[PDB]
């Protein structure tokens, strides 16, 4: 079609889609990453895969940053933004070969974007912090077949609980500061136990055996040595063999992340400080806070990749439930929203100029691509499931009818507890549209200094 | 098929093939060599897997699963790898029939759950109520020797093990630890008490049940489960190979017997024969071990199966 | 596995399967054949494809002859025999790699063959020459999506009618001599008309315009010239300008196939002989016979490949209906019989030695291959449809439940009028088993003179 | 070694290897092809040997011996070639030990003479005195079917054969001649009457005796004779291979039995088993045939062995 810069950019976007396409949806595949000759990483995570892989291309390195929406909203919904961009790019490619100028395409895509966002706005159901069922279903939907050691239902409950704990109310709008959450991890065997702590877990052995294991209502503050210790204890501590005896006479920690120190400072602004024994090791538990929003999750698993993956999935799920609470809207996932969008687009397209109408229709198809990917990854026939849902979606009574990737049959995704945050999907649509319009508007690539 | 997955499956399969020979009591020795020329010679899959060098990441992963399995329980390191490679090899047939790997993963998951559900039924309990004198201990000694393979040094180890305190109700004795694997085995027998008929009888019975269950599941997952079963039957085959005779014919004979209500029969490797009851010859496995073998193998195989491609980082 | 001769033979059989695999079933594909630099042929026909293609291999050239059963039973059921052989060969290949000796395989296959034949014998429904419905359905089943110009239902009716006409009764057993049937063909436009004649059609213009167009009760018998003509007419004729006047004074034909002459001799042992005008041409019609079994079908089509294909399909359909009448048994096609066979085989296999049991099971799978091919060619998911039917076939009330290649769903194939002759399927099973056992028994290939 | 002789031995050996498969009642088929593409498929070594094309002169010679053997007696064409190739293969081991081939030839000659001397002792006579009704003929029919492998067509062939006149004293009946080989066999049974226990029993016993005799001969010729014996034991091996099981183990079992005073035991190919008495299952060979097989094979093998080089003419 046009200049090779555009062709290259589009190729880049498509390439970046191909990197994440296989991992889309609950029953998604994992990718294996190999760094140098040192280590490897097996994961189902848009962020991680995008970050670990070589980003040595000027274009696309932008797509990654656009996908990761510059907003509190950041998730594996990045995968959606990326995969979409790839689809809008491929359908654009089909338009350029008809010599539709990029301007018209961009216009059409902008219109289609607006209608898609409107559609999401319309379909979306209200949801509050009290609807434990929905929030639980959202948390459970975020963890769909993620390689997590923990029971997904149990872990979902934990997610809802933690996010509920963290929540504060700001002028008729709840707010969730996920920084209040700690996530420590340790791996042995008889593990894939997952623990919920209402405080802070400091992962380190007690400095000296002869030392108060427990401490009640611990006011937190964390010959030369004697002078220092005396001066410090004038008003538990965290940062020499001689000082161990002093503190033993007067709990301590050898090495703790500054993140732990931050979260501790936040948590304590301190009723119990214990030393608890994990399966095959010991560590320090801070229980109680001068803080009603702090909390921690101990994810311990048999094998490290699984633990790490559990952390990633956990963080994402937390994120999604948070977004659901903060925006207070949710939608039936499983491909319903996308189908509705495509439907409305094809409905509206003729009301626009022809050359843009084609672009809009192409947008609708680009949207419908996602569902076909969802079906693909579930080992199902994509077109069949698509036309099937599209057909079922002719009734307004099936606005939430989406694909059940495990049964293979279309079902009311809202009732199945397959629920997503609207904000995320909207932001993803925005991100993808921005990315592809950006790529489209670019005419040439010029060296500089 | 999906080239990356095939390459992985191949790597894992080759490692399994390498380890197949060192299985059972008459398992051949492997010759391990350091970068400095130092030589260790052993038929212990734990040692082989632990010390060896392997470049391919899939095999590395499989080894990781094996090591973890060896940590959580002292025995079954070879069995897990062999079974994993088997599962992948049987999966290959399904991938060739154009069956998407997540379906296969699901089928294997169902098969594994069913197997783990069936294990306690197919087992036989032991007396945890008491360490009483009458033949409760003498039967454990037989398992000890079964692990080892000595008129003296018999009572001593048992007494030294009885020293360490604990009942737990649910009968779950706790101990803060060739001799190593024996102690491991005994510990594992007590830690949760059921004994399982070794020599491949468990695999065979499990397979026989899993096919029936597969006929219930019915889908492509039926084929996946049936593949899991075929993969389970690979261990009796290997043991029969170490016994000497033509593996397939013996596999068929065994299967025949399991159909009968002979229910358990096994291959006595050392005896170099198939025997109607493997309990009679005190060929026993702790359920603690077998379950761990199943879990490790299935996790490894599904994990290999779940990986779609490789990306440079 | 074993010697390379066996490997090569098996490869040959498999190769010959691949040549016809795509064309199996009603919704089957066509193949294009290219002869020299002169002509090409597009067809869905086992016989034609096998005959036209290069048979320059010692093995396989035998498979073709074995497939074409040395019996009145010869049809496109040759495709079945061939495709099966290919399947039994591939599953054998999987056994040889387990170092099952060919002897044991052959034994197992022979047992499985016997049980399969028994199964067909059991399932088969009786059918007589009076059951017009069934015979019509059989004829219609033989023409499934064949590239025939004529209406398939109409043509099926014609088939049943012609075969009914030809039929004679021999000692409680009907007999159908399809030699009594003529099949002439001509192609223009406004054609794909198909005509049924109860006599013989001689395709040639009348020798001389000034000549009796019609002739009532024509006694058939088909200066020097005058003497000859006088001597001949002493007691219409078929085999000089002077003789035309003589015969004009005394109907004639310039050139007729000896086949026409034979069929004429048979047909007339002669009430009407006419000259009728086909769309854009004229030809001679012999109506009435001193023969109650003669008949002819005028297949005229717009384009030649279509006409030829129509002839092929017609001959085959005639063959199948004939076989149905002569053997008096039929079975629900669409994959039912095969599934039942496989079922019984797996049922019986454990009652046989293990190494043979494996062979039998492999036979069952080889059988089930065919259904997967039927599904493949219909653009359906083979495994799904298979396991689906296999599952439905657990009831004895679904013995005729087979695959509907147009709806994609399993249905009672007997009720849908998807009906096949048992004799054919049995003979095909026999042929395939013979072929593969033959290939298996061969150890080496040795040159001679 | 002597390169020419080795090349010859190799050629003969390969031809034998080719023919080994088509031995016994369950012998695989060979696919013979003309220069015009015409195909004949058969497991009859007579046909294979006769019709086939072979370029190497050693193999050609071996074929000549086989054909002559097939002319002098209808049966044993495969056996001769197999045995010849065997003799050469066993000779190879001796050539490798730096044993000159004329010595080997001498040893083989002695072994053959001894064998032919022992055949009549190891056999069992039949009644030539009369064609009497009582079970003299019914026992021949069994051999007829043994050759063939039918309730009817039984009496008819025998009667048709009895038509043809002749006793000869020394019991040596003369007749001026699947059906062909059957008639041949019957003729051969009568022509000189002794029956031999088929299924390899004769080879085995002969070998067992020949080793003892070899210990008497004592020299390198002892090794040559012992090689002749090992070469004789190759037929039971092949028959056992066609029976299915691992040849060596069965060879050993058979040998074991022959040691006992079980004296004759054989491999029942069709039955797929080893049987204590092969007469009981009417597995019989005419001595007329076996002797011819021995002669032909030994002549061929020594002949190959006696050739030192090749010269262009």
């Amino acid at each position: 079609y046009g200049k090779e810069a555009l062709r290259a950019n589009i190729a880049a976007v498509k390439a970046i889609e191909e990197a994440l396409k296989s991992t889309y949806g609950p029953r998604g595949m994992d990718k294996m990453l190999v760094d140098s000759l040192g280590d490897i990483t097996i994961t189902n995570d848009g962020a991680t895969i995008l970050d670990k892989m070589d980003l040595q291309h000027p274009t696309g390195k932008l797509l990654v940053q656009i996908a990761k929406g510059q907003d509190e909203e950041t998730a594996d919904g990045t995968k959606t933004a990326v995969i979409l961009a790839g689809e809008l790019a491929k359908k654009a490619e089909d338009l350029l070969y008809k010599e539709i100028h990029p301007t018209i395409i961009v216009s059409g895509y902008k219109k289609a974007e607006e209608i898609a966002l409107k559609t999401i706005q319309e379909i979306a159901q209200p949801v509050t912090i009290n609807d434990t069922d929905v929030l639980r279903k959202v948390a459970l939907t975020s963890l769909g077949s993620k390689a997590v050691a923990g029971a997904r239902e149990y872990l979902a409950d934990l997610v809802v609980k933690a996010v509920a704990q963290v929540a504060e109310l700001r002028g008729d709008k709840w707010y969730v500061d996920l920084d209040n959450v700690q996530i420590v991890k340790k791996h042995g065997g008889s593990v894939n136990d997952t623990q919920l702590v209402y405080g802070i877990v400091v992962d380190k052995e007690v400095v000296h055996p002869g030392m108060p294991k427990r401490i009640e209502n611990a006011k937190i503050a964390l010959n030369i040595l004697k002078e220092k210790v005396d001066k410090i204890a004038a008003t538990v501590v965290i940062c020499d063999e001689v000082a161990q005896h002093y503190l033993a006479k007067k709990l301590a920690v050898r090495r703790a992340k500054k993140s732990d120190l931050e979260k501790l400072a936040r948590a304590t602004g301190a009723a119990l400080v214990e030393e608890r024994k994990v399966g095959e090791d010991k560590m320090v538990f801070v229980e109680g806070a001068k803080n009603p929003k702090s909390v921690s999750i101990l994810i311990r698993g048999g094998l490290e990749r699984v633990v790490d993956e559990t952390e990633r999935a956990l963080r994402d799920a937390l994120g999604t439930v948070a977004d659901v609470i903060r925006d207070g809207r949710a939608v039936a996932g499983g491909g319903a929203v996308e189908i509705e969008i495509a439907k409305r687009l094809r409905k509206y397209a003729p009301q626009v100029g022809g050359k843009e109408q084609l672009a809009i229709e192409a947008y609708a198809n680009a949207i419908e691509g996602l569902i076909m990917i969802l079906a693909e990854n579930a080992g199902l026939d994509p077109i069949d499931k698509l036309m099937q849902l599209r057909s079922l979606h002719e009734n307004e009574t099936n606005k939430w009818y989406g694909l059940n990737l495990f049964t293979g049959n279309p079902e009311d995704m809202w009732k199945l507890g397959v629920i997503e945050p609207a904000l995320v999907k909207m932001n993803a649509v925005k991100a993808a549209t921005e990315a592809v319009t950006l790529v489209l508007r670019i005419d040439d690539i010029v060296a500089a200094g | 098929g999906r080239d990356a997955l095939r390459n992985n499956i191949l790597a894992a399969k080759t490692l399994a093939e390498m380890l197949r020979s060192s299985l059972g009591p008459k398992g051949l020795d492997k010759m391990l060599i350091d970068s400095f020329g130092d030589v260790t010679i052993t038929n212990d899959g734990a040692t082989i897997v632990k010390d060896m060098e392997i470049q391919h990441p899939a095999a590395k992963l499989l080894v990781e699963a094996a090591k973890a399995q060896d940590a959580e329980v002292g025995d079954g390191t070879t069995s897990a790898v062999v079974l994993a490679g088997a599962l992948l090899e049987k999966a290959e047939s399904l991938l060739d029939q154009n069956i998407h790997p997540t379906i296969i993963i699901e089928g294997y998951k169902k098969a594994y759950n069913k197997a783990l559900e069936l294990l306690p039924q197919l087992g036989t309990r032991i007396d945890i109520k008491d360490l009483n004198s009458s033949v409760a201990r003498d039967t454990l000694r037989k398992i000890a020797f079964t692990t080892l393979a000595l008129n003296k040094i018999i009572d001593m180890v048992i007494d030294a093990i009885v020293n360490v305190a604990e009942p737990l109700p649910n009968g779950g004795y706790n101990v803060s630890l060739s001799i190593n694997d024996a102690l491991h085995a005994l510990r594992n027998i007590l830690l949760e008490p059921v004994i399982l008929p070794g020599g491949g009888a468990i695999e065979l019975e499990l397979a026989m049940k899993l096919r029936e269950y597969a006929r219930s599941v019915g889908g492509k997952e039926q084929l996946a489960i049936e593949a899991f079963a075929d993969a389970l039957e690979e261990i009796p085959l290997i043991l029969a190979e170490t016994a000497g005779l033509e593996a397939i014919s013996s596999l068929m004979d065994l299967r025949a017997r399991h159909a009968k209500g002979l229910s358990n029969t096994g291959v006595d490797v050392i005896g170099g024969k198939i025997v109607d009851d493997v309990y009679a010859l005190n060929i026993i496995e702790p359920i603690r071990v077998k379950s761990q073998v199943l879990k490790s193998a299935t996790e490894a195989a599904t994990a290999i199966l779940k990986i779609d491609d490789l990306i440079a980082a």
